[PDB]
This record gives C-alpha cells, sequence and structure tokens, in this order.
C-alpha cells in the first residue's frame, strides 16, 4: 500500500542520502 | 506525534542506499548508537519537549560525537521534521532484520 508513513521509505531514501542536494 | 509506522520504512529506505555504497558495515553503529541514545531518560525528554524539530534535530547529532556521514544529519532533522525524531530504536529493531535478510540470500 502507498499512502501511509510505510510507504515514505523512497521519499526517505531520496532525503536521508540526498536532502540538502535538490 | 507518534508516528512509529515512519520507523519501518526510515530502517529500510535508509538501508537501501546504505547497500550501494557499502555504507551497512559502518552504517550499523550510526544507527546502533542513535536507537542507544533515543531510550535514554535524559535524551528521551530532551528529543520531545516542543513542536519545533530543530531542538531535538540538532541536538540529537550533537550528542552522538559528529560521529555520522552526510545521511546521519538528513535522517535525525527529516525524521523530527515528522515530529517522531525519537523513534531511532522503532527504526534499529527493523535495521537489525534488514541485515539479517541481506546476510541470507
Amino acid at each position: 500500500m502507498q499512502l501511509n508513513s510505510t510507504e515514505i521509505s523512497e521519499l526517505i531514501k531520496q532525503r536521508i542520502a540526498q536532502f540538502n542536494v535538490v | 506525534s507518534e508516528f512509529i509506522t515512519v520507523a519501518r520504512p526510515y530502517a529500510k529506505a535508509a538501508f537501501d542506499f546504505a547497500v550501494e555504497h557499502q555504507s551497512v558495515e559502518r552504517w550499523q553503529d550510526m544507527l546502533a548508537f542513535a536507537a542507544e541514545v533515543t531510550k535514554n531518560e535524559q535524551m528521551a525528554e530532551l528529543l520531545s519537549g516542543a513542536l519545533a524539530p530543530e531542538t531535538l534535530a540538532e541536538s540529537f547529532i550533537a550528542v552522538c560525537g559528529e560521529q555520522l556521514d552526510e545521511n546521519g544529519q538528513n535522517l535525525i532533522r527529516v525524521m523530527a521534521e515528522n515530529g517522531r525524531l525519537n523513534a531511532l530504536p522503532d527504526v534499529l529493531e527493523q535495521f537489525i532484520h534488514l541485515r539479517a535478510v541481506s546476510e541470507a540470500t
């Protein structure tokens, strides 16, 4: 399922490794 | 402010890239020490003090002894941004299993 905190994984992967790189 | 479910993806999303850059090995310590300080009476209150994530975001990476790579600083802020930076152990337990899954296939 993609909508609750459990799906934020992909958003995390982009911020956890590339937060200050947007 | 209790998104315990956010730790599940945090432990994995933070592991996904930690594997590509071979960080998982040294990365395990960062999460182990981070999860240990979040479940510390004094650190627990310091983290859950106000709605502002900054007070607990930089305070956490600092008490660790600045021993966290870029992702360690990016994760704690995002984790605080969601009003649940104190859920570091919530992700640690999940991350330990991810290693067993990676150390099995």
